[PDB]
RNA sequence: UUUAAUCAAAGUUAUUAUUAAAUAAUAUUGAUUUUGGAUGAAUUUAAUUUUUAAUUAUAUUUUUGAAUUUUAAUUUUAUUAUUUUGAUUUAAUAUUUUUAAAAUAUUAUAUAUUUUAGAUUUAAAUUUGUUGUUUUAUAUUU
RNA sequence: AGUUUAAUGUUUAAAUAUUUAACUAGUGAUGGCACAGUUGUUCUAUAUGUACCUAUAAAAAAUAGUAAAAUUAUUUUAAUUAAAUUAAUAAAUAAUUAUUAAACUAAUUUUAUAUUAAUAUUAUGAAAAAUUUUUUUUUUUUUUAAUUUUU
RNA sequence: UAGAUGUUUAAUGUUAAUUAAUUUAUUAUUUUAAUAUUUAAUAUUUGUUUAUACAAAAGUAACUUUUUUUGAAUAUAAAGAAUUAUUAUUAUAAAUAUUAUUUUAAAAAUAUAAAAAUAAAUUAUAACAAUCUAAAUAAAUAAUAAAUUAAAAUAAAAAUUUUAAAAAAAAUUAAAAAAUUAAAAUAGGGCAAGUCCUACUCUCCUUU
RNA sequence: AUUGAAAUAAUAAAAGG
């Protein structure tokens, strides 16, 4: 198969008809009040094109997914599991303070996935987090020089990241300003 | 052929508004700091067998490289050469066929 | 090993305590009141204030 | 062979048409001399 | 061989985390369970089945102080004629008519008589002259016996009853189509 | 999205959307006799298996979905559709002249005339509720719709597509008959009525325009 | 069976071409009380003869002198034998002007053999076997793979498989043993007796059809390829690639019989559609084959008779392939020739005694009889 | 499109083959031809072989004819394949295919009369040693024989004039 | 804010190709750049044996201990083979693949069909005094 | 600080490593050159000859003729199940199961009964004494169904 | 329900004579070569500090513009155990360069290593001390039919017992031990034949 | 009749305890 010469334009559809080889339009069998009558297969697919495309662009999400995080994916699920739920401000937060490379690689995608959100109007406070999946990627190979002239293969897993920033107005956030008291005893100094 | 085609991230599923590949080279500072310092990664500068011999390209590689450069077969013009600028000519098939206009460069 | 384990047996290992309270814990924290970050309580900045005054 | 690979890249020996055997071989000839057939046919 | 595996692999859909996954180990589960299904349905289902009822019709018998024992014997002996099943569904939907067999066969009522054998009727023997214009004797009796028998059962108005309103002219309608 | 688009969608899964027989059949199948005679098309024998197959469009069970029954969309929406499926080069040489465009332009003129016998029949439910809270900026683009589809503007969709656009020419001379005594729409924010001098007369000039072509 | 229980049909018509029962006094498109695979009628394949194929008339044809235009006898004398259908068989030849010019008898022996399909098929069967590209039939062998000698690995210390030189069929470079050549198939044989039998009870079944036409000459004016299509429009040969189309035995005319085509019609001939041009002879060549024995070993083709038969002779495959057969009065008289001596040595002795009194065995070399055409 | 398993009959492909151990053994060929008779010594190894040739050697110059049916031959003259007029010889009889050319080795034929008890016409025929019945039925009816016995190259100098 | 804890993964991915194999009787001093280099022996592969030469039968016969059949028409065409039709026809056809989707029964332990119970040798081969031998299989697709 | 041995190591820092254990004092030797597999060296160990002396390399067939192991196709339409055995001048059949075919009569209910031929198939293994429990391996779904009493 | 007394596949299936809904009956348990698990929350990695000589063969992943000679031509860095690994590859010349890689805040077994007693350096010592976490990052290995189990008692089969049966009441998790489970019908005596062995008088085809 | 022998100390394969 070749769609550049099997199928020179997809917007027509060859047939023969009396030994000749012409080639008509290309329909769809589109729904009516209970018929099904055949509308332009180029015409029915610009619609969903942007039918669809105009349907997500005014759904207050920021979609993103980052290919090729450099980490295995069954450590980088279970430090996913920890955000899932959390909002923006409680997500770059306690990425932020924990150990795993995971989070470190969250956080630098849950930045460039922030900011374009931005650009596409979404407030940066209301912003919680929706979806956050984990799916295997794409592996390298070191190999693996062992004892008695055997070898074996370390394979390097990585993972893709994909992310959807919902955005809820009502979210309300659970007080983090409060300083501790011991703290509060720098009265002395002031 | 038998079902609509639309745009690749619509009916397919995983709608992404932006997708980014970190294995590009712009995003080269982003990964090689977010793993670990103790991740240390030999032959930065030399690789171990020797590089300068002569190498064919990948199965797939060469299937990409034919059909982008096909005149370097020989002969792969027209063996009469029968279009020359100002000619008048009009299209037959494909994108908009059946249009009219002179050509001016060949 | 003796045998492969089925799924519903490597999700064992995430019954018990030693699990979570190693991945899935989230920590308490707070902004500095100077250092404006996050913070834990007990550790604190590299500033002249953050170090004197220990917010 | 798959398609193409260094077990057909190269070339081994090829095969040509078997001969057959002799036509009568199975009438052995230490039969030919203990036994006579004889009978209507059946 | 054949393993079904083209029928046995949509099942894979109702098995837990491991059959549901792989292929294989899928079809050496699901072709156990059915394997074994139709091995308990042929088998063992029956005679398990088949005494979760003698002990719900014996249990419903015991709260009117007979039992199994003496009932299964009792419903034969009236000629009843009851499935252990139907006894079953009337100890539990209709129990008045449950106890109300329960009575009879406690009651010293006499069970109906066992079916009689052919008799050969008397004008079988009675010897017959050289008449022919007459039918023979025996048939006006037999003949007799099924208009009868086809007027007992049922109520039809035979158009309201206009056939013959009575059994002699219901037996003369030849005479009807002569002229 | 199985049966694609409930309501809504122009989208669904009819004759196109074949029957894989080779994979392990997700659902519904409630007994295992289900898969020598899965007896579907049976309303209950197809609940089950209906509804946990491909999402029936919910985002996921508490994600963002989209609010599309609101005439802020679909008539924003349909101003989309007749603007593609019939660019202005269509409406320039139909609204300006008489004279035939071509075979192939009249037929892109006939491939988007059962285009909106689409979209409208898909639509034509969520049109009469958002009717109520409809904008007049909304009510307005109504009637220049079916002008660059090439139609004459004035159950079964004729009847229904009477009665509503019947219904909105009036609340659109009742807006216009409220604007001539126009209370204070904002005396905050905006008391001056600026750009609703020029916009809202446009309106009414606009509105009238379309009525000798209707 | 009977899984796929729903989502076949969408419940809705379609726009303008479903159409609902109105009731069994109209009549849908297609329907027959009979078992018919390609549906016919005398539009699609209008059968060229004087009357329609039916049961009551035996053959679509005349079967009697019709006095509105002269009469031809055959070249050769009709003798009836066993299969053949003990009628006369006049047959109105045509003219390239798609006229009717002469009315002809047809010989008993080679058009009216009754048709028999245990015989057919034996043609077919050999057509289907012989018409077949044995060269592209080869696979490789164990023997030709070039790998290793030595057992891969020593057979025992190892934690493998014990297996030695690993170029078998089980992996992906091996071949089979026993692989196909070209040489170990069979181009089967086919003698006289059931070759001309066959043939002959197809251009018989090509007549109860009435898909038969003998034309008096086959030329084109021109060499032409328009000569060629519009001699078809004119003369009606439906011949493009879908609608079904002619089969063109070529002989020449009456008095100039030619066992080789015409220059003019040969060149105009090549056209790509249904359209097909067999040699004027229904008999073959003797079957033999040399290498019988393998002897020469050094052959490439099939085992069998290494005489086989050309493609373009007339077969059971295109006898159907091509719905009209077309004969050329010139090719009738080749066959009545070759197929003469043929059906005089299938008779009974009382009645072959009978022959050289009805004038059947008048020798052109006794000059008992002017030499024949 | 099955196994004819021995011992047990025709079985699907994909079958049991737990019961199939001896016809793995005709398949590879192998035969073991029921030497397990160790104890009973068959007629081969006690038979005496007669004629160091053998019991119908036919050593270079044995006379071995192929037999002609004299009933054969009466059945082709009325027939019409044979001119009764004319000395019937070899050459006629391949021609009239009477005889096919396979039956004809050297030394030619021989003609019997079995079952054969009169002849009506006259008749001359040149065969290889006729029997003696059958020279006596011929010479009874008027007609004659020979016994043109000849070498080799005589058979084909005349069956191919 | 409460979640008692648990419980699920079904059925789709771009953008680029014309290569292999057999077949064909019309070439041929070795495939991978400029010898010696003193003007000379470097650069030598020859010899009557089934050999890059490849054989139309079933008889007879050597010890029947396995062996096996003769010009076909004599320079006539079974010949060692490719080309200005993607050479021709047949047969075969693939990754870089990089793609990826959802809260029903349980909640004091016996295994799917949701009335809640009941029901259980993993297969194949192997073992014909061991049916119950003591081998094999992680799974997926080819 | 060069010489015949013992623990650790146990895919080990090594496809033999570190320490333990048994004697000889370079005016005669680290390779120059040299040897080669139906056989070299040979201080004669059938030790060693490039990380398995079955040396390595290449091409090949007799090589499970061997309790070898595999041998791809559901819904079917005929049966049996341990039986056989004589080395060797003129005595009716080996037996099994299998494939393919064949014929009803002195010979009873108006009962019942798988006999014959052709071909395919011969290895499923007892040693003593005594002597002249039972029918099950295999079921189309609904019902139906006769073998139970303690010391 | 349903042909029948049960082991040699059904097909014009988008007519390999078709062209818009084929929704194609299709998959070999194991010997194949690719991927994916499970061992794996893992084993092993972890770089804050030492004492400097020259040749050749050895490589050439490799660059060079910058001073080779007063010779014309030629050439001036790099390994080998598979490695950037247990390592001064040392034929030679040598003697005061701080001349530039080693994580960790716990506990046991082990492993190295260590004050006191039944004239020498020794003991044994399985005794203090001393070194060897964890978590974070990185990740392999052999192994894998699956279980619905698996505590514990207790009888039943040429049998050796994997199961099944009665009777019980057996909870997660991490860690550490190895009691049980996953690695040969064998070891020792007493006999008899056989191969190995020696020896020739008589045996066979040796060739030299 | 047609090679004849040797605890041939060790191996192998059997039985027997």
């Amino acid at each position: 198969w070749l769609t550049k010469s099997n199928l020179p334009d997809v917007n027509r559809w060859e047939k023969v008809v009396n030994s000749q080889r012409v080639t008509e339009d290309r329909w769809a069998l589109v729904e009516e009040d209970g018929v099904m009558y055949q509308v332009n297969w180029k015409m029915y697919c610009e619609r969903l094109e942007t039918e669809l495309q105009k349907a997500q662009d005014q759904l207050p999400q920021y979609s993103f997914m980052m290919k090729a995080v450099p980490s295995a994916w069954k450590k980088l699920d279970i430090e996913l599991s920890v955000l899932r739920g959390l909002s923006v401000r409680e997500a770059m937060a306690q990425c932020k303070l924990s150990p795993r490379k995971g989070h470190m690689a969250v956080f630098r995608a849950l930045e460039v996935a922030q900011q374009g959100a931005e650009g596409k109007g979404l407030d940066k406070e209301h912003l919680r987090i929706a979806y956050i999946t984990c799916m295997p990627g794409p592996t390298d190979k070191q190999v693996d020089i062992r004892s008695r002239g055997y070898y074996a293969w370390k394979t390097k897993k990585s993972s893709h990241l994909l992310l959807t920033l919902a955005e809820d107005p009502e979210m309300v956030l659970p007080d983090r300003t409060a300083i501790p008291y011991a703290s509060l005893m720098t009265m002395k100094r002031a | 052929l038998r079902l609509p085609k639309v745009k690749p991230g619509l009916l397919k599923g995983i709608y992404t508004d932006e997708k980014i590949d970190l294995r590009d080279r712009e995003r080269l500072e982003l990964v090689e700091s977010i793993r670990h310092p103790k991740e240390r990664d030999f032959y930065q500068d030399h690789t171990y067998h020797n590089q300068w011999i002569a190498r064919d390209l990948e199965s797939h590689q060469k299937i990409q490289i034919a059909g982008r450069y096909p005149y370097f077969s020989p002969d792969y013009e027209i063996k009469p050469w029968i279009w020359y600028p100002g000619d008048t000519v009009e299209v037959v098939s494909g994108e908009g066929a059946g249009q009219r206009g002179a050509i001016i460069a060949v | 090993p003796k045998r492969k384990k089925n799924p519903m047996q490597l999700r064992r290992k995430t019954y018990g305590l030693h699990f979570k309270e190693r991945y899935l814990k989230l920590e308490e924290w707070y902004f500095c009141p100077l250092c404006a970050e996050p913070k834990k309580q007990g550790e604190w900045c590299r500033r002249e204030d953050c170090r004197q005054i220990k917010p | 062979p798959k398609a193409g690979c260094e077990e057909i890249t190269r070339q081994g020996r090829r095969v040509v048409l078997k001969p057959q055997e002799y036509f009568a071989q199975h009438r052995m000839q230490v039969w030919q001399m203990r036994f006579k057939e004889m009978g209507p046919p059946f | 061989y054949y393993r079904a595996t083209a029928e046995l692999d949509r099942l894979r859909g109702m098995l837990r985390g491991r059959a549901r996954l792989e292929r294989k180990v899928g079809l050496k589960r699901i072709t156990f369970l059915m394997r074994t299904q139709t091995r308990y349905r042929v088998e063992q289902k029956a005679h398990w089945e088949r005494a979760i009822v003698r002990k719900n019709v014996d249990s419903a018998a015991h709260e009117h102080g007979s039992g199994w024992q003496h009932l299964r014997n009792d419903l034969a002996r009236q000629n009843l004629m009851l499935l252990p099943r139907t006894q079953q569904q009337l100890a539990q939907y209709e129990p008045l008519a449950f106890r109300a067999v329960m009575e009879l066969c406690a009651s010293r009522v006499a069970p109906p008589p066992p079916p009689m054998t052919a008799q050969v009727p008397e004008e079988a023997y009675a010897t017959r002259p050289e008449d022919p214009k007459v039918a023979h004797p025996a048939a006006r009796r037999q003949l007799e016996e099924c208009v009868e028998r086809m007027l007992c059962t049922g109520r039809s108005d035979v158009l309201q009853r206009e056939g013959p309103r009575t059994t002699q002219a219901w037996m003369d309608a030849w005479k009807e189509y002569d002229l | 999205c199985i049966s694609g688009g409930g309501r809504g969608d122009l989208f669904t899964r009819h004759a196109s959307a074949f029957k894989p027989p080779a994979f392990g059949v997700l659902r519904g199948l409630t007994h295992s006799s289900q898969t020598t005679h899965p007896q579907t098309g049976q309303l209950r024998a197809r609940k089950l298996i209906q509804h946990a197959m491909h999402d029936r469009t919910l985002s996921g069970s508490g994600h963002h979905r989209t609010a599309v029954a609101t005439w802020s969309y679909l008539l924003p929406s349909l101003r989309q559709n007749v603007e593609q499926a019939v660019p202005d080069t269509l409406y320039e040489k139909l609204l300006t002249d008489e004279v035939p465009l071509t075979p192939a332009e009249s037929r892109q003129l006939a491939d988007a005339h059962r285009l909106l016998r689409f979209e409208l029949q898909k639509r034509i439910g969520l049109l009469e509720d958002s009717l109520a809270d409809a904008a007049l900026p909304y009510l307005l683009q109504w009637p220049a719709l079916f002008q660059r589809a090439w139609l004459r503007l004035p159950g079964a969709l004729v009847p229904r597509l009477a009665q509503l656009t019947r219904h909105v020419i009036r609340c659109v001379e009742e807006d216009l008959g409220r604007l001539e005594h126009g209370s204070e729409p904002r005396e905050d924010g905006a008391p001056r009525s600026r750009r609703q001098v020029t916009l809202e007369a446009a309106w009414r000039a606009q509105w009238a325009s379309l009525l000798s072509w209707h | 069976y009977d899984s796929r229980s729903s989502g076949v049909h969408d419940v809705a018509p379609r726009d303008g071409v479903d159409f609902m029962y109105e009731g069994p006094q109209q009549v849908l498109p297609g329907a027959h009380p009979l078992p018919l695979f390609h549906p016919d009628n005398s539009v699609t394949r209008p059968p060229v003869s004087p009357y329609l194929p039916s049961p009551q008339r035996p053959h679509p044809y005349f079967t009697t002198e019709l006095p509105e235009l002269p009469h031809f006898q055959t070249t050769r004398p009709i003798v009836y034998t066993v299969g053949t259908m003990k009628q006369r068989i006049v047959a109105p030849v045509f003219d390239l002007a798609n006229n009717v010019t002469h009315t002809r008898e047809l010989d008993p022996f080679i058009f009216g053999f009754y048709p028999e399909t245990e015989e057919m098929a034996k043609n077919l069967s050999y057509w289907l076997v012989r018409c077949q590209n044995f060269s592209s039939k080869w696979d490789y062998e164990n023997r030709e793979i070039w790998r290793k000698a030595k057992k891969n690995w020593p057979n025992t210390g190892m934690g493998m498989a014990r297996v030695g030189d690993r170029k078998n069929h089980a992996h992906p470079w091996g071949a089979h043993s026993k692989p196909v050549k070209p040489w170990n198939l069979l181009m089967p044989t086919m003698d006289v007796k059931t070759w001309s039998k066959s043939n002959r009870m197809l251009v018989t079944l090509k007549m109860l059809q009435g898909k038969l036409q003998i034309v008096e000459r086959l030329t084109l004016p021109e060499p032409t390829q328009e000569a060629y299509l519009q001699l078809c429009r004119t003369m009606g040969w439906d011949v493009r690639h879908k609608g079904g189309g002619a089969l063109f035995m070529d002989g020449g005319s009456r008095l100039t019989p030619s066992s080789e085509y015409d220059r003019a019609f040969f060149f105009g001939s090549f056209f790509n559609g249904r359209n097909k041009l067999v040699r004027p002879t229904l008999l073959c060549d003797e079957p033999y084959d040399y290498n019988r024995t393998s002897s020469k070993a050094r052959t490439k083709g099939p085992k069998g008779q290494k005489n086989p038969i050309p493609i373009n002779r007339f077969n059971a495959y295109d006898a159907l392939t091509h719905d009209t057969l077309i004969i050329t009065e010139g090719a009738l008289l080749q066959l009545e020739d070759e197929m003469y001596t043929h059906k005089l040595a299938m008779l009974p002795p009382h009645i072959r005694a009978q022959l050289p009194e009805r004038g059947f065995l008048d020798s052109e070399v006794l000059g008992d009889v002017p030499p024949a055409l | 499109s099955g196994h004819n398993v021995i011992k047990m009959g025709w079985m699907k492909i994909g079958g049991s083959w737990k019961y199939s151990r001896s016809y793995n053994d005709a398949r590879r060929g192998f035969a073991k031809g029921q030497w397990q008779e160790r104890k009973m010594t068959p007629r081969f190894m006690l038979a005496p072989r007669v004629s160091a040739g053998g019991p119908r050697n036919r050593y270079e110059g044995k006379a071995s004819f192929s037999r002609l049916s004299l009933s054969k031959l009466l059945w082709a003259v009325d027939t019409g394949r044979l001119n009764p007029n004319e000395t019937i010889t070899l050459y006629h009889l391949r021609n009239a295919k009477v005889i096919a050319d396979r039956e004809v080795v050297w030394p030619g034929m021989v003609l019997l009369a079995g079952n054969v008890e009169r002849v009506p016409y006259p008749l001359h025929i040149e065969l290889q040693n006729a029997s003696a019945k059958a020279i006596q039925l011929l010479e009874e009816a008027g007609g004659s024989f020979t016994n043109v016995y000849m070498s080799h190259e005589g058979l084909y100098q005349e069956l191919h004039p």
